[PDB]
């Protein structure tokens, strides 16, 4: 069974450059029967790439394809905002037909903090035993941040969860829920509750106080 | 020959004769499995056992029930499976 | 206008059966080989079998051996598959694709890629009851000082199966609006948060309600936020 | 059927009609590798490309030409390969 | 293609017990077809057992198989000295037939100290501008020793090389040839040559003077 | 009586040819399926061809496609091999083998395993040219005092192809004799050495000789070791 492996795994260009992605073949794909798909989130694929290097009905100029046997590549020469989502290669050379894991390609732009704010649990989840405590990060970049939460000060680990929105279609940031989940008893017994947020050398601390 | 035991798309046989149809020894082919036998014996269904079928030509009588010379009709009867993929290599 | 509508997904308990149809829409069906390609929350994609013209050639991926039967009709245009003894694994979006075929001469290539594809439905196999989404206001400690610019938000915990759709204000509250993908918690019920930054001056003015629609437990939870 | 150029064990068709052999329409079938071609498409010597061949009747004339009633004779035709291993699965 | 691997390399028991030999495959032998040859030196292989369990013709009781999937073992249960060989396992389940790497079933016997010989070379050799010193270690137990020319007390390497025999019939030891080469201008600056053999604790150096 | 015997060995160059042949004695060749198996030196078994009852299918390992050709004669019992721009990785020892069949009711079945085997040819395929053995004499540095137990020896040095027949005084010599397995030297010879072990009060009596014989040389050095 022909496997794929795509690189990068994520890939973050700003619109009008060249994006180089790359599919590796662990056998020889028969007569360079290979296939590029797009695939924007919520939305299903869309053909851009066969036989290699041939455009698919539609595909803008933009779009060029190379490889042959082992190494294929997909190539996006001048980069404009709808190019950004997620990239799949499939060979149709062996059977069974095996897809690429994907390459998702991201709009790189400027470096912004998050606007953190820190939401305490409501009395009305309180009479039902569960305390939930979220901290929103509003509009950043890059992805990559670390949330840590901290009760009476102690580090918390193994009780959090977090989610991360999809990239922002105007401004290209991106905003990031964390749920701290805790027993009504639990929280009862602490006074502060606070997120941190760490993008590179800055450290930003949202807090509040249990009886405020 | 045992090809049909051997075969990646091996196939069973299955003899017949219809109360007028001549001659009485021809035995149809049939498949053993969906999938093919892959080289180390189990079965791949990413790949299926497809009968070869040939038309040619038997004898029958019409009128019928006539020991003479009169005009023979079509027939159609797979005699061996192969195995075929979805890629055309 | 050529499409393909796929139907039939939904909560199923481990052992459970399924079957997926797909209405294939604005092109002559028996000319073309058709497959169903599932793809998990998150992963990505994935064959899981495929079917001939006329369905005399039925193909599968190996784990739903015996399992997944492809079916067609060309007369009613269109493509099933029988999903039997459903395992938690099968949890995906299953899309049904149509295959590029070619012709060179006064024969028919068939290629195992896919010029056109369909919307896709979500399959869920979990032992989980469906639970409809418990909805909770997410509030500043106090609204006094704190800050100029306000965060508002909905906590829809303790939901199963997906989706839920959050909106602002009866969808008049679109800018500045952040829904967040559903994690599912270690019960085994997915939870999320929609948030709105809104101009604190506008708290006491302004109400802010948020609509959490689950329609696979036809509940509607409309929830006000007080600051 | 294009079974001929999507099974593993792939083969040719050549037509043929001798002097005074009939029917004229009978495409003998011809293999065209040693080996199979697996799954990645490439030949595996370790399994082996074979026609099968059915025993069938066809018309001739005797004496020859002669376009009347006469006995038919034997004709030994390959009408498709399939892929062998030398173990019995 | 199925991948058989054996375990030992190599077993060293003494006649009367019972050897286990293992033949793991990598993936599962269609209908346990599975055979075993056993292999004297310079004769050619044997069949011995054949669909994993059964005795080949004149085979005696003694030979035994078990087995099924992935894993196979044959066990002989009361060793003679005609048993001592090397020992395939073959698998005829997948095309293409595959063999194991081999497992010799050495005479597992008291311990021997070598019989170290050291041979200077001949003025023969000497006028072919070559030189070549010969150690001998004489009927020895176990096969693993360890020789190390020493040329002027310095240590040798990269210029010997070393030959063992096969178990001998009788006495069940091992002898071992053990060649340094040097150049004639080489040999003909140095005084002292040494090959020293190491059994356990014990190192037994034999030697010669140049000059003697 | 149940034999096989190959024939066809040999020196090649890489790029060379060379036919196997193996002759099927004592019982009806037709009946069975025949196979080559080839075995390195010192390293293990593996399966090279194999061929139907009658030839009418040829089997092949992939490192030998298009280079190697079996074949048979049921008229002239004999099985073939033919080995075309042999690579030095072809240095082997190949054995002819008979495959095991039965018959259940009317209908053959064919084993791929090998009841019977020949005694194998070994194929050198190197650039090396033939050389003869230079014999030396392994004598203690002096005979005088040194032990009770002299060791005395033969340095069968830079010999090719293989193999050389070390004999003590025209094999009357057998009792306490050595002849080591060579060893291929940093130049493509191989060498090696025989020894004997005699009482060192033989000596000054009786004459010590070694008889190396190099068959594919025709070369026979007869050695005399002197204390």
């Amino acid at each position: 069974e022909i496997v794929l492996t795509q690189s990068p795994g994520t890939l973050s260009l700003s619109p009008g450059e060249r994006a180089t992605l790359s599919c590796r073949a662990s056998q020889s794909v028969s007569s360079s029967y290979l296939a590029w798909y797009q695939q924007k989130p919520g939305q299903a694929p869309r053909l851009l790439i066969y036989g290699a290097s041939s455009r698919a009905t539609g595909i803008p100029d933009r779009f060029s394809g190379s490889g042959s046997g082992t190494d294929f590549t997909l190539t996006i020469s001048r980069l404009e905002p709808e190019d950004f989502a997620v990239y799949y290669c499939q060979q149709y050379g062996s059977s069974p037909c095996t897809f690429g894991q994907g390459t998702r390609l991201e709009i790189k732009r400027t470096v912004a903090a998050p606007s953190v704010f820190i939401f305490p649990p409501s009395d009305e989840q309180l009479k039902s035993g569960t305390a939930s405590v979220v901290c929103l990060l509003n509009n950043f970049y890059p992805r990559e941040a670390k949330v840590q939460w901290k009760v009476d000060n102690a580090l918390q680990s193994g009780n959090s969860q977090e989610s991360v929105t999809e990239q922002d279609s105007k401004d290209s940031t991106y905003s990031l829920s964390s749920t701290l989940t805790l027993s009504k008893a639990d929280y009862e017994k602490h006074k502060v509750y606070a997120c941190e947020v760490t993008q590179g050398t800055t450290s930003v601390t949202k807090s509040f106080n249990r009886g405020e | 020959s045992d090809y049909y035991n051997r075969s990646t798309s091996p196939w069973n046989l299955h003899r017949n004769e219809d109360p007028e149809r001549y001659p009485s020894v021809i035995w149809e082919a049939k498949c053993r499995h969906l999938g093919c036998i892959n080289a180390d014996g189990n079965v791949d269904y990413h790949m299926n056992s497809v009968p070869i079928q040939q038309e040619i030509l038997v004898l029958r009588r019409e009128p019928p029930h006539c020991p003479n010379s009169f005009r023979l009709e079509k027939i159609l009867v797979s005699v061996g499976c192969t195995c075929v993929t979805p890629i055309v290599h | 206008e050529v499409q393909l509508v796929e139907s039939g997904g939904g909560l199923v308990q481990p052992g459970g059966s399924l079957r997926l149809s797909c209405a294939a829409s604005g092109f002559t069906f028996s000319n073309y080989w058709m497959n169903w390609v599932r793809q998990a929350p998150g992963k990505g994609l994935e064959w899981v079998a495929a079917i001939n013209q006329d369905g005399s050639e039925k193909y599968y991926v190996g784990s739903v051996k015996g399992r997944f039967t492809i079916s067609r009709d060309n007369a009613k245009n269109s493509l099933y598959l029988q999903m039997n003894s459903l395992r938690v694994e099968d949890t995906a979006v299953y899309y049904c694709v149509r295959d590029y075929y070619d012709i060179l001469t006064d024969y028919y290539i068939h290629y195992w890629y896919f010029d056109l594809w369909g919307r896709g439905t979500l399959v869920t196999v979990s032992s989980a009851s469906t639970k409809g989404p418990s909805v909770f206001p997410l509030a500043p400690c106090s609204r006094s000082t704190s800050e100029s610019t306000a965060a508002l938000g909905c906590l829809v915990k303790d939901y199963f199966p997906e989706p839920v759709t959050v909106s602002w204000n009866s969808g008049a509250l679109t800018s500045g609006v952040h829904t967040f993908p559903a994690v599912l918690q270690s019960s085994g019920l997915y939870s999320l948060s929609s948030v709105v930054t809104v101009p604190s001056s506008s708290l006491g003015t302004k109400t802010y309600t948020c609509n959490v629609d689950h329609k696979p437990s036809n509940t509607k939870v409309d929830k006000r936020v007080e600051s």
